[PDB]
RNA sequence: UGUACAACGGGGUAUUGUAAGCAGUAGAGUAGCCUUGUUGUUACGAUCUGCUGAGAUUAAGCCUUUGUUGUCUGAUUUGU
RNA sequence: GAUAACCGCAGCAGGUCUCCAAGGUGAACAGCCUCUAGUUGAUAGAAUAAUGUAGAUAAGGGAAGUCGGCAAAAUAGAUCC
RNA sequence: UCUUGGUGGUAGUAGCAAAUAUUCAAAUGAGAACUUUGAAGACUGAAGUGGGGAAAGGUUCCACGUCAACAGCAGUUGGA
């Protein structure tokens, strides 16, 4: 879909920015449910 | 997550937006976009810029 | 038709340039019979060729 | 960067390559600093080593006291004026480039800083924060 | 369907001449009006009125208006009609503003 | 899914968002919601 | 012949920065009228103020659309 | 009398002597826009990859580039000091 | 690296991109990006892409007919 940005607190002990807010880019993937229609069987062969 | 104020225009600055400017006499100016940044650099007065909050308060629009 | 000779003759008859000579587009057949300066003169009298007034250069803003 | 700084620093945008003349923000007598080096700098073909806020540089004094000129001394960049990002999302900069003369372990040669000092520099260098007034 | 029909349309020439070379905006406006009339009348042979050509070229080669109100009439091609027996002929409509106008059928009464 | 089991402390960090930016990406957006936009700008000329 | 697609229209989002027109007891003043105001008159007058965060532009590779008007069988080739 | 009538292998961006000379901006026969007059000729159409040629813009630094500031930018008229 | 003549491949290829720029209709015609006329848009901007001459050219001037060749596309047009 595209990106947006967030603010979150940081849980990183030893970081200087521990328990403070950071602004992070996030990508949003639009995920409607998938429809299961088939199955495929795969045997192991000496050629793959 | 403290929403700031544009120093030129009075718009609200959400996190990540715009630029902060520390002037050489140590006064902090926050801008929501490069429009406010550029008209600050151009020495424009916010009281004469017709869309800014400081214009509209002095010309008594929107009460 | 080909009215190049008639536009040149009409410019020389009425005394203006070829940029200032109007030929009737609906009367091309009897413009094309005007191979002489007298015939051009007769079309100027009957208005088939028109002197096509000057382009204005106004001096009002200059004044 | 090197030895003397107390802590790690997040990567600040590089503003000051070698040849940059930055202002001298302390009261050591110098008026400007010519950057000739940056400490902790990687090797890359054709790349000028570029200083950033809080970095230790090697610098010469072009304008200042005759006792300060014609020498290479360490300095610490305190004001950047190239716009850099903090991890809390803020993009910020100063009007000017500025630094303070320091010794090779980061004790300050002067004792008072004129103007603001970047918080990353003040956290990296404790004597710079000690002699600094307003920080950002 | 029914062959002869006169309709009025607004063409957006701003979005059709977005990014075009400045010495080609009005010639490409002529060609986009022909493309528009072929899309809407189904007629490859489009004839444009010289009043419409003046309207396109009114502000020179690069000052084509953002929106034209065009009357396009589909007609019967006579005197040995070509591969298509119809032709579409496009007039300009003299409007105060070419904004906020929808496609309307002009009746022949 | 991750092909290996990552224990790198940048993984295994439980993220809690504090804020998601929803201003317009079609410009330099100023408002997160139309309600915020209406509250800032008051009332305009546009027909009711 | 569709929960179709298109062209317009509407809305949203955005950019700029307050359109034209009209009015004004705003306007440095100058020039005329006097039965000379005192927030008289007439002419000219950058600019200002109100209607007016207006107007304009907005997909052209933005979003949306229960609106209007259209469109929807042309050609070629392919067999174990 | 020449971006086609001359010379240059040619209807060649070269070369080849001279007269006349509108308005505005402006010091100006500069550049820019217009009037008279003249032309609209130069293979076209579609698309807008790389690499070009021509024109540009650029954070922060400011010659660290290079044989060398080459190229570009900066400066610019006028009045007063 | 013979002489004269002819012919290939390269190859339907490199190219036909300086001088801002064309467009709509009608007419003519077998055939019109290019001819003519109208219309619009532009340019030269009077040290002109204007009006004349000197040298040189020599009929290129003009009209009628006409398009095999020539005008490195076209041509119904032309200094052909
Ligand atoms: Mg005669
Ligand atoms: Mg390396
Ligand atoms: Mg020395
Ligand atoms: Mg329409
Ligand atoms: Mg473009
Ligand atoms: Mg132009
Ligand atoms: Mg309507
Ligand atoms: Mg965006
Ligand atoms: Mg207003
Ligand atoms: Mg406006
Ligand atoms: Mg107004
Ligand atoms: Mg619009
Ligand atoms: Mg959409
Ligand atoms: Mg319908
Ligand atoms: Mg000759
Ligand atoms: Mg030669
Ligand atoms: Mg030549
Ligand atoms: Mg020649
Ligand atoms: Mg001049
Ligand atoms: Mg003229
Ligand atoms: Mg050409
Ligand atoms: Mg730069
Ligand atoms: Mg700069
Ligand atoms: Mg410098
Ligand atoms: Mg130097
Ligand atoms: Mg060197
Ligand atoms: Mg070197
Ligand atoms: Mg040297
Ligand atoms: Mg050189
Ligand atoms: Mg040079
Ligand atoms: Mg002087
Ligand atoms: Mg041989
Ligand atoms: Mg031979
Ligand atoms: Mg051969
Ligand atoms: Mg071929
Ligand atoms: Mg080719
Ligand atoms: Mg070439
Ligand atoms: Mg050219
Ligand atoms: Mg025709
Ligand atoms: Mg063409
Ligand atoms: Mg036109
Ligand atoms: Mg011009
Ligand atoms: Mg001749
Ligand atoms: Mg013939
Ligand atoms: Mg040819
Ligand atoms: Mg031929
Ligand atoms: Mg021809
Ligand atoms: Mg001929």
């Amino acid at each position: 879909a595209g990106m947006t940005t967030i603010v979150r607190d940081l849980d990183r002990p030893g970081s200087k920015f521990h328990k403070r807010e950071v602004v992070e880019a996030v990508t949003v993937v639009d995920t409607p449910p998938v429809v299961v229609v088939g199955v495929v069987g795969y045997v192991e062969t000496p050629r793959g | 997550m403290k929403v700031e104020i544009d120093s030129f225009s009075g718009a609200k600055i959400y996190p990540g937006r715009g630029t902060l400017f520390v002037r050489g006499d140590s006064k902090i100016f926050r801008f929501q976009n490069s429009k406010s940044a550029s008209l600050f650099k151009q020495r424009k007065n916010p009281r004469r810029i017709a869309w800014t909050v400081l214009f509209r308060k002095h010309h008594k629009k929107g009460i | 038709a080909n009215l190049r000779t008639q536009k040149r003759l009409a410019a020389s008859v009425v005394g203006v340039g070829k940029r200032k000579v109007w030929l009737d587009p609906n009367e091309t057949s009897e413009i094309a019979q005007a191979n002489s300066r007298n015939a051009i003169r007769k079309l100027v009298k009957n208005g088939t060729i028109v002197k096509k007034a000057v382009t204005v250069h106004s001096k009002s803003r200059t004044r | 960067s090197g030895n003397g700084a107390q802590g790690t620093k997040f990567r600040i945008s590089l503003g000051l390559p070698v040849g940059a003349i930055m202002n001298c923000a302390d009261n050591s007598g110098a008026r400007n600093l010519y950057i000739i080096a940056v400490k902790g700098s990687g090797s890359r073909l054709n790349r000028l080593p570029a200083a950033s806020l809080g970095d230790m540089v090697m610098a010469t004094v072009k304008k200042g006291k005759p006792e300060l000129r014609k020498k290479v001394m360490p300095a610490i960049v305190v004001r950047q004026a190239k716009s850099w990002r903090r991890r809390d999302g803020v993009f910020l900069y100063f009007e000017d480039n500025a630094g303070v003369i320091a010794n090779p372990k980061g004790e300050m040669k002067g004792s008072a800083i004129t103007g603001p000092v970047g918080k990353e520099c003040a956290d990296l260098w404790p004597r710079v924060a000690s002699n600094s007034g307003v920080v950002v | 369907l029914k062959d002869v029909v006169t309709r009025e349309y607004t063409i957006n020439l701003h979005k059709r001449l977005h990014g075009v070379s400045f010495k080609k905006r009005a010639p490409r406006a002529v060609k986009e009006i022909k493309k528009f009339a072929k899309l809407h009348m189904g007629t490859d042979d489009v004839r444009l009125a010289p009043e419409l050509n003046q309207a396109i070229w009114k502000r020179g080669v690069k000052g084509v208006e953002y929106r034209l109100r065009l009357r396009i009439s589909r007609k019967r091609n006579e005197e040995e009609d070509a591969k298509n027996p119809l032709f579409s002929y496009v007039e300009p409509v003299l409007v105060a503003s070419a904004k906020g106008l929808q496609t309307v059928v002009v009746e022949e009464d | 899914k991750s092909l290996y089991t990552n224990t790198s402390r940048k993984a295994l960090e439980e993220v809690s968002l504090k804020w998601i930016d929803t201003a317009s990406k079609f410009g330099k957006g100023r408002f997160q919601t139309p309600a915020e936009k209406h509250a800032f700008m008051g009332t305009l000329k546009k027909d009711l």
